[PDB]
């Protein structure tokens, strides 16, 4: 197996009351952020509300991006979480802008019931003008093929013992290839021998196949029907994401209005997620600060600490968290605070359990010393070179040696720095 | 029908004014703002009356003092058949469109024409569609029965029309709204006839609209279509795909010009009705010189809708230029405009908005938290109020109880911070963050 | 009493008789939608034309 | 000649002469081959249809992230049976 630095958090460990436990779940410590997050947490489960976001600020290795997997991974598997990076709303092809959008559309979940049937059977004669007689197990059916359907499956090669998988609705076809029934035409034919299938040829199901918003959006914007050959045209003329504009927004408001009024249908929200806002230009903070004032906007998650740094796209506004002033001003700030000695040794020894390493007493305190010393980062990222060395040098506990070892070859920041002021090159 | 649950923007339906063009203290959710309101009557007025043009107005002041809520307000309260604009300024940037490009489709979608075209009909229920061979002595004996409640009658097909009814599979007895010139007939359902049919046991199956009308009665249908459409179609051959998908492609001058042409000449003859709309944009201060000379021979220009254009920052810099005047505009627009001041709240107003948003969200508060709430609003802003109530109305579902009391606006208060606050904590962890140099002292010892 | 014992039985024959596994693998097909939004607009394309 | 089955694919493996002698065994052999692919690889041919022009020629730009999902669950999926 392999583990990346997380799935050791499973959740903040809120009681009935929405209070975490100390160390529960891969916690430590951090009883605001624990706390506001457990608040968020309610307020989405309210479903009721939106438009609303907060910011949680916090030192490196303070537990930020670990709170967002931990609200990520309590929210559930239906309701989606969207992870983003001020790096990712720089598209190529089409504009920031509209990149926020579709990511806020695809945002929201929409539990959706439509209707699918394919036709599967036997083919037993065609007539070109089109006639695919599929027969099934039971039943032996003869379709019309509009011309393009006709002329995809013309390219199947579908001849008097194949069988085929044409939806209905999409209308594409999938041959199943040759009949099982005519298994007695070569010891070592090459075509694959599939039966008839079961049921009658216009099998019938229903489906809960849900739908974002963008996915109904490309549905009409780029169609994809796939195997037919118009839709091999239509897919290849627009491959790409268009510039949909605030006409398609509305006429897919009404479409998916429709469909929830309809009454098998459902909506629920979402939350995405923005790291280090600080490098994100004016342009699209002053563009959000007119986006949020809006009726659709669902809730999005900030994850930014700066100073006082002048905000990049800008020269002179200085703010913390590289953040323009009127943002923070309409913008709710969850505080963290450092991590301490006994929050270091907890951390250590949890990412050791999670390691399956059996590091013994002395071993993790001269650790947690070292996340004390220097930084916590330097002593987690020692905890599989420890464990790699004594295996090497024949130890299953980490003996002072091993730490040692790991101190004089994967040195810190601090060291490397004080190399780099005594050297004759750089 | 427009889904949208709930916003910090949803409530406000139609604002309110008199016929005196006076503001009104509680105008349907928006407060105070007395010459704000009176503003927004008076280009009320100027927009019914639809005879100015190229006149721009600069809503000035500190921010926070009910501009986007004026916006809304004017919006909700014009009425419909007037379609908006009202799109922030900072996505005027795009990899399609140029920035001329995306100010001319503004324009010209700020000004809407409807037509009024003298269509057709055949309503009636269409007991049978009987379709006949093509007889040389008479191309097409197609019967099919159209009658409505008022007659019994019968018809006959011109051998075009038969796949116009099933060009979808329908059969008859359907309400078709046909059209002369459209060639697609479109079928309504299902309809009913005035006889019982047979003796024994029967007229089953039978719940559905009967036609109504006439037989046959002009319609003249009104449709609403901006310049868009209009250029797109003329662009290329086909126009919904690229209204659809949004990828028109940069329309050329010479297709305005004669749009131009053919527009007034329509108004002329009496055929088409001008809708001279007006354009709402957002930071203008961060707008740049192009698009102010732009602007600039546009008010001059003889067809150029009202504009509303407010800078929210106050002497600011103006972007693309290396110099900062008042409102981030320069004086000759400044001039060249008009401007109307905008000044903050006092508390009271700021509470009765919040008691409007508190029955609006249908929550039983206390009113001990609704004077915290007051409290912390006065304190730092409206928004910050704004947000407590529903996170206060979240801690108290949280402790089991309805009403919204003191420890829900406590907890709410202590949990998330404030601009004063987040500056404090950052001022003294000047060296436990990245900063400026990025310079983090994980080390908490040694 | 003696009988209802084996009523219990005709449980106790079918552990030992045979277990199974699973296997399985997930496939999916392309979702649908069919109220289209040409029809709507293609007449009065043509009625402006 | 060796052919396959399922194919029926032709393979040269040497003329007899005019060089290699006439094979002794069986005729008719089994084996297994295990074939290797890359994530990208596969998050690139199942997307769309001409992405195989783009396994060489690199026609594409920011594969949708459904595909991407949808073909991580599907390795974890089969990594996990
Ligand atoms: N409360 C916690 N419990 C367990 N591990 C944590 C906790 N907080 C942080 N970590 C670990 O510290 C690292 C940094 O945390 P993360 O939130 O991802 O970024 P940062 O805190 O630096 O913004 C993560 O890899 C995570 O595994
Ligand atoms: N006078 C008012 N009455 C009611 N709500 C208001 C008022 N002023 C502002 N708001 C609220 O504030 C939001 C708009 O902020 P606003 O004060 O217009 O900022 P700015 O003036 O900088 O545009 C709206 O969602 C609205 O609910
Ligand atoms: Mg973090
Ligand atoms: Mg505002
Ligand atoms: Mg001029």
């Amino acid at each position: 197996t392999r583990t990346a630095a997380h799935t050791h958090i499973k959740g903040l460990g809120l009681d009935e009351s929405g209070v975490a436990k100390r160390v529960e779940g891969g916690f430590v410590g951090q009883i605001e952020a624990r706390e506001a997050c457990g608040v968020i947490v309610d307020l989405i489960k309210a479903k009721k509300m939106s438009g609303r976001a907060i910011l949680l600020a916090g030192g490196p290795s303070t537990g930020k991006t670990a709170l967002a997997l931990a609200i990520s991974q309590e929210l559930g598997p239906k309701v989606p979480f969207c992870p983003l990076v001020g790096s990712e709303l720089y598209s190529v092809e089409v504009k920031k802008t509209e990149t926020l959008m579709e990511n806020f559309r695809r945002a929201i979940g929409l539990r959706i019931k439509e209707t699918k049937e394919v036709y599967e059977g036997e083919v037993t004669e065609l007539t070109p003008e089109v006639i695919v007689g599929l027969k099934s197990a039971k039943g032996t059916k003869t379709l019309r093929l509009d011309p393009t359907i006709y002329e995809s499956i013309q390219r199947e090669k579908v001849s008097i013992g194949d069988v085929i998988y044409i939806e209905a609705n999409t209308g594409a076809v999938k041959r199943v290839g040759r009949s099982d029934a005519y298994a007695t035409e070569f010891d070592l034919e090459t075509e694959e021998y599939v039966p008839l299938p079961k049921g009658e040829v216009h099998k019938k199901k229903e489906i809960v196949q849900d739908v974002t918003l963008h996915d109904l959006d490309v549905a009409n914007a780029r169609p994809q029907g796939g195997q037919d050959v118009i839709s091999m045209m239509g897919q290849l003329l627009k491959p790409k994401k268009t510039e949909i504009t605030e006409k398609l927004r509305q006429e897919v408001n009404k479409v998916v209005a429709k469909y929830i009024d309809q009454g098998v249908a459902e909506l629920i929200p979402g939350v995405l997620f923005i790291d280090e806002v600080n490098m994100l230009d004016i342009e699209i903070f002053t563009y959000l600060n007119k986006a949020l004032e809006s009726n659709i906007a669902p809730v999005v998650v900030l994850a930014s600490n700066r100073g006082m740094t002048t905000v990049r796209g800008t020269e002179d506004v200085i703010s913390p968290h590289g953040v323009p002033p009127d943002l923070i001003d309409r913008l709710l700030i969850v505080r963290t605070l450092p991590y301490d000695k006994d929050e270091i040794r907890t951390i250590i020894e949890r990412r050791a359990t999670v390691e399956r390493l059996q590091v013994e007493s002395s071993a993790l305190d001269l650790l947690a010393t070292m996340g004390t010393e220097t930084s916590l980062r330097y002593a987690l990222q020692l905890l599989a070179p420890c464990g790699i060395l004594a295996q090497t040098s024949n130890r299953k506990e980490i003996v002072v040696n091993d730490v040692n070892e790991a101190k004089l070859l994967f040195l810190d920041a601090k060291r490397s720095t004080k190399i780099l002021e005594t050297s004759a090159n750089y | 029908k427009s889904l949208s649950l709930i916003a910090a923007h949803s409530h406000i339906t139609g604002l309110g004014l008199d016929e005196n063009l006076q503001p009104r203290p509680t105008s349907e959710g928006m407060v105070g703002q007395l010459q704000a309101r009176r503003a927004a009557g008076v280009i009320l007025k100027m927009v019914q009356n639809g005879t100015i043009a190229g006149r721009a107005v600069l809503v000035a002041g500190p921010p926070s003092t009910g501009k986007t809520a004026l916006a809304m307000g004017v919006s909700q309260s014009l009425g419909k058949d007037v379609p908006f604009t009202a799109i922030a300024g900072s996505e005027i940037f795009s990899l399609e469109l140029s920035k001329t490009e995306a100010l001319t489709q503004a324009f010209r979608k700020s000004i809407g024409i409807k037509i009024k075209e003298e269509t057709e009909l055949i309503e009636g229920e269409v007991v049978e569609i009987q379709i006949d061979r093509s007889i040389t002595g008479g191309h097409k004996q197609g019967k099919l029965t159209i009658k409505t409640t008022d007659m019994e009658t019968i018809y006959e097909l011109g051998n075009k029309m038969i796949d116009g009814l099933t060009k979808e599979k329908v059969l008859a007895g359907d309400v078709i709204s046909i059209d002369k010139a459209s060639g697609k007939i479109t079928k309504l359902g299902r309809s009913f006839a005035r006889s019982r049919d047979y003796d024994a046991m029967g007229a089953d199956t039978r719940f559905v609209q009967c036609p109504e009308g006439e037989l046959q009665k002009r319609k003249t249908v009104v449709h609403t279509v901006s310049l868009h459409e209009i250029d797109v179609i003329n662009s290329r051959t086909q126009g919904f795909l690229a209204l659809f998908t949004g990828d028109t492609g940069e329309i050329r001058s010479e297709v305005r010009d004669q749009i131009n042409t053919k527009v007034a000449e329509w108004k002329e003859e009496g055929k088409a009705e001008i809708v001279p709309g007006v354009l709402f944009i957002d930071e203008v201060h961060m707008l740049d010189i192009e698009c102010f000379s732009f602007i600039n021979r546009a008010l001059e220009d003889e067809f150029a809708p009202i504009v509303m254009m407010a800078t929210n920052r106050g002497v600011s810099k103006t972007r693309g230029t290396n110099y900062k005047s008042p409102h981030g505009l320069p004086l000759d627009l400044l001039d060249r405009s008009i401007i109307i001041t905008t000044k903050s709240y006092n508390e009271q107003e700021i509470k009765t908005i919040l008691s409007i948003r508190a029955q609006e969200e249908e929550v039983e508060l206390s009113s001990d938290a609704l004077d915290l709430l007051t409290k912390t609003g006065v304190e730092t802003s409206l928004r910050y109020s704004s947000n407590l109530i529903s996170v206060a109305q979240q801690i108290a579902m949280k402790r089991k109880n309805n009403t919204v009391e003191v420890e829900d606006v406590k907890r709410a208060y202590l949990l998330f911070l404030d601009s004063a606050r987040s500056v404090k904590y950052v001022q003294e962890n000047e060296s436990q963050y990245i900063d400026d140099q990025g310079n983090v002292q994980i080390s908490i010892a040694k | 009493n003696f009988m209802s014992i084996v009523n219990c039985l005709m449980q106790l024959r079918k552990v030992c008789n045979h277990p199974n596994l699973f296997e399985v693998r997930p496939i999916l097909t392309s979702f649908v939608l069919e109220h289209c939004v040409a029809s709507d607009y293609k007449d009065v394309e043509r009625t402006l034309l």
